[PDB]
Formats: structure tokens, C-alpha cells, sequence
RNA sequence: AAUCCGGUUAAUAUUCCGGAACCAGAAGGUGGAACACGGCAACGUAAAUGAAGUUGGAGACGUCGGCGGGAGCCCUGGGAAGAGUUCUCUUUUCUUUUUAACAAACCACACCCUGAAAUCGGUUUAUCCGGAGCUAGGGUAUGGUGUUUGGAA
């Protein structure tokens, strides 16, 4: 929870991360994203897309409690993100968390 | 109505059996716009040169009923 | 890491969508024509179908006949599987000469047909070979 | 100068539309054009096709069939998302279907 | 489902005449076509089997406002022809100066590919788009359009 968002944002500011659906697909498909995070209003097809993409690709998937706007202001970004990755967590220990 | 820029089509569509009349039109450009009559389309050709517009006038079969200026 | 040669991947656009294919080769690392994810890829454009014992020997081999065929696609347009088919011919057999070449295509697009036709003859990758509903 | 319609048809409605031109008599008249064609839509989500002419049912009858689809499964009468949509949906509930089967087994 | 122009009668014209097209149905002959291929893709082609059965779309649709395009009318310059004015000034004043249906090619709102954005960018007359992918580049399709010609001088 907030411990969750701390790590996330600790990750965003240190680690490397993309914060985009695209991208986070690009990376699922090249193995890179250890974990992501899916927003709870995201739709549900988008949701299972990225779920199977995540077993296929061994990779952490956490359902965040708020929305797109709720994610994006976790995120500090301007803008509401629907699901982001985590390539590496930095100096966050998100990883394991 | 066609327009046809390919000599020897305008031939073959001449010796098509369908083919019925052929017009000769002479245009203040000195282009000569042989028009053929066929049973749905009007086959027009343009071509610049007057004498490419002579050797086409004999190279018409005969039975084909050329016309003068319209 | 998902894509490896043998991987059985569906596609998502294009006149062969929706359809199963093996990646024969990928080449993710790029290309001068080819500058993306593109893997080559070999699927099946008319599926095989259901064979009868009553029907006649001549029918049933024209219902197992599979054509297939071999194109590139992008990684995201393409759609990884679980299932992976480890078909010996269609493993390197793909290059850059088969691709430019149309008789070297049509050549190794029959090879392909007559390697998935001995699959199906010997009852392997059964999903791979049964189309999917949409 | 004023022009008069061409049919014994008054009162200018959804079928009683008309279009000035410019005769080679140097005359103005009228030619009834007729309704335009709309190009048919999706039935998964309602937005038109794309690639496919604007017509008439009638005139839609006198296209080739290479004019008319679109060279894909679905085509002709589901759009490239709605075909997309289709195709995620058929392999992401068999996956579950599957894993569900396995469960149960 | 499908027709335009010009002309013709004392009286009929999208009906008659001359010319140029379109729609529907029906069989065949000749030639090309061979349970087809090319484009990563937005797709495309002269062809590119589909018995039954199953399914969807077009047809099949309210009202207001702004914007942009087109067509015709109106205004207007240069030129050409005819008519009016006049010792004087007026390269003047007035009238006329046209291109139908139907075809052919070419030729931008929606989508995709590369791309991965924040330093937030693009961007409507009227602030909407975007981590559901931005800008940019390249294509895709409906192409009244005009860009020329046929009709057609």
C-alpha cells in the first residue's frame, strides 16, 4: 500500500522504468520487466493482455488500488498512466516488496 | 468514352468486329483525334504528329468506314 | 527472451490475422529492411481439415493438405504462445536470399508444406494444427 | 435566369434534390441528383469501414467482390480493431479456459 | 435498379430525331485465367472453387450553431465582336463572350509502420488529444473534388 507507493516512487526517481503500455509490452516481450503494475481501472481485456504477458514472461504483476489518475499522481507524472514497468528498481527495493 | 495512348491497341480495337465507324478530327493544335465508335465505349486517340496521323489513316482496315472533320 | 526460434506465436493484423505460426528465425536485433522486431515466420493459411475413414483416400489427403505460408511480422504484431513446435526444416532455412528470391520462396514455402504435412501425418502439434475460432 | 423542376414532382423533399449546371446551350437547369451513399459500419462497435466505397445497396450490387472486402478474416464486416478484438478475446479466455481445466483436473 | 445535350411541331418532349451513356435479366463463343499470389503493415489485383447450414452491415433516418469546400446567381479587370456618344475631354458607354449526363487516370478526416514523449508536446474559429502513445517521417482508404482529355465544337 504505502510502503508500495514509496518503493514506486523511490524506483521512478533512481531506477529505470517506462511508464507506458507500449513499452512496457516491448519490454514483457524482451524479458527485461521484472515487475509492473496494472491501474484497477484499467479495462479488463487490457488487464488479462497484460497478465498473460507478464506468466509468459515470468514477471511480478501488482494491481494498484486507485485509477489511471490515482497512478499517475503516485507516479508524480502530469499525466493519468493506465499501466507501467519496472526495469530496474534502483535504489528502491520494490522488487522484492 | 476511352482515351487510348497505345498505337497498336487503337489498331486492335479497329480490327474488333465491333468496331464500327472511325472519326478524324482535326484540332486547331494540329493534333488529329481518331475517334472510334464501338458498341459501348467511343475510342479516342490523340497523337501530335501529322504524319503518324497519315501512316494511321491507311493502316485503318478498309472495311472500317473512316469520316472526315465531323 | 520470450522469442526463440520454435516458438509457436500467433498473429494479430494483416490478411493472414488470427492465424498460428512458427517462428523460424527472429531477428530482433534489426535490419536495414527490416528495422524492428521482425521474425520470419512460417504458419498455416488453410488449416486442415476434419478426415473422414468412410471418405476416400484421395479426399482425405486433400483435407489433411495444409498450405502454408512464410512472412515476417513485428513484434508487436505478433502474439508469443506457450506452445512451441521444434520443427527441424523450419529452422534456419529462412534467410535473406529466400526472402528476396520468389523461386527460392515458392521452394522453401513447399518444403514448409511438406514438413507441416508429415506433422499432421504423424498427429504432432495438434493445437499448432487445428485453426482457432474467433 | 430561373429554372423549373424537371420530374412532375413539387415540393422539394429527401428524394426531390436537384443541382444546378451550366447546359452547352448556355441554359440553366436542374438534374435531381440522388441521396449519397454511406459507407457501411461496424457491428461490434459502430464506427464506418474504412477502404470501402460510400454507395447504395444498388449500386454497392455492380462493385467487384476485391472492391467490396477486406482481405482478412472478419473482413468486409468487422473494422482491423474490431477484428483485433476478436482475435485477443479468442486466445486470452482459451488460455483461461485451459489453466481453469487444468485446475479442475 | 437505370438519360443527358442539341434540334424538331400550328399544337409532344428528359418520350420524337441525331449524338453520347446507364440499369436489370438471360444464355453462350473467343482470349486470358488454374481450390492464386505480392506487401512485416495500415492492403492490393483481370481472374483468385464455395453444397448445405450459421451470422452481420448497408439500405434504415431527430434538432441547433459555427467553420471550411464546391456549384449557380451577383460584383469586377484586360481582350474580342456588335450598337450609342462626340469640335472639346472620354484607350468611352451599352449588349454578348457557354460546356450536360456519362468515363478514364492521376491527386488530402480515419488507420498503421519506425519512433518512444515531460523540458509536457501537438493543436480547434469554438482546448481537445497522448503512456489507451506525443512530435516527426513514410504509407494505407472513402477522392463531389479539380489536374487534363473524351463527350465536344
Amino acid at each position: 500500500g504505502d510502503t508500495i507507493n514509496s518503493k514506486l516512487a523511490l524506483t521512478m526517481k533512481s531506477g529505470k522504468y517506462v511508464l507506458g503500455y507500449k513499452s512496457t509490452l516491448k519490454t514483457l516481450r524482451s524479458g527485461k520487466a521484472k515487475l509492473i503494475l496494472i491501474a484497477a481501472n484499467a479495462p479488463p481485456l487490457r488487464k488479462s493482455e497484460l497478465e498473460y504477458y507478464a506468466m509468459l514472461s515470468r514477471c511480478s504483476v501488482h494491481h494498484y488500488s486507485g485509477n489511471n489518475i490515482d497512478l499517475g499522481t503516485a507516479c508524480g507524472k502530469l499525466f493519468r498512466v493506465g499501466v507501467l514497468a519496472v526495469i530496474d528498481a534502483g535504489d528502491s527495493d520494490i522488487l522484492a516488496a | 468514352p476511352r482515351q487510348i495512348s497505345d498505337i497498336k491497341q487503337f489498331l486492335e480495337i479497329a480490327r474488333r468486329k465491333d468496331a464500327t465507324s472511325a472519326r478524324i478530327k482535326k484540332n486547331t493544335n494540329k493534333d488529329v483525334k481518331f475517334k472510334l465508335r464501338c458498341s459501348k465505349y467511343l475510342y479516342t486517340l490523340v497523337v501530335a504528329d501529322a504524319k503518324k496521323a497519315e501512316k494511321l489513316r491507311q493502316s485503318l482496315p478498309p472495311d472500317l468506314t473512316v469520316t472526315e472533320v465531323g | 527472451k520470450i522469442l526463440k526460434p520454435g516458438k509457436v506465436a500467433l498473429i494479430t493484423r494483416g490478411r493472414f490475422a488470427g492465424k498460428k505460426v512458427v517462428i523460424l528465425q527472429a531477428i530482433d536485433q534489426g535490419s536495414k529492411s527490416h528495422p524492428f522486431g521482425h521474425a520470419v515466420v512460417a504458419g498455416v493459411e488453410r488449416y486442415p481439415l476434419k478426415v473422414t475413414k468412410s471418405m476416400g483416400a484421395k479426399r482425405i489427403a486433400r483435407r489433411s493438405r495444409v498450405k502454408p505460408f512464410i512472412k515476417v511480422v513485428n513484434y508487436n504484431h505478433l502474439m508469443p504462445t506457450r506452445y512451441a513446435l521444434e520443427l527441424d526444416n523450419l529452422k534456419g532455412l529462412i534467410t535473406a536470399d529466400t526472402f528476396k528470391e520468389p523461386t527460392q520462396r515458392s521452394a522453401a514455402r513447399k518444403t514448409v508444406k511438406k514438413t507441416f504435412e508429415e506433422k499432421y501425418q504423424s498427429g504432432k502439434s495438434a493445437w499448432f494444427f487445428t485453426p482457432l475460432r474467433f | 435566369q430561373r429554372v423549373t423542376y424537371r420530374r412532375r414532382l413539387a415540393y422539394n423533399t429527401r428524394s426531390n434534390r436537384t443541382r444546378i449546371i451550366k447546359t452547352p446551350g448556355n441554359n440553366i437547369r436542374y438534374l435531381h441528383i440522388k441521396k449519397l451513399g454511406t459507407i457501411p459500419r461496424c457491428g461490434d462497435t459502430g464506427v464506418p469501414l474504412q477502404g470501402i466505397p460510400a454507395l447504395r445497396p444498388r449500386e454497392f450490387a455492380r462493385l467487384s467482390h476485391n472492391k467490396k472486402t477486406v482481405q482478412r478474416a472478419y473482413g468486409g464486416c468487422l473494422s482491423a480493431n474490431a477484428v483485433k478484438d476478436r482475435i485477443v478475446r479468442a486466445f486470452l479466455i482459451e488460455e483461461q479456459k485451459i489453466v481453469k481445466q487444468k485446475l479442475k483436473q
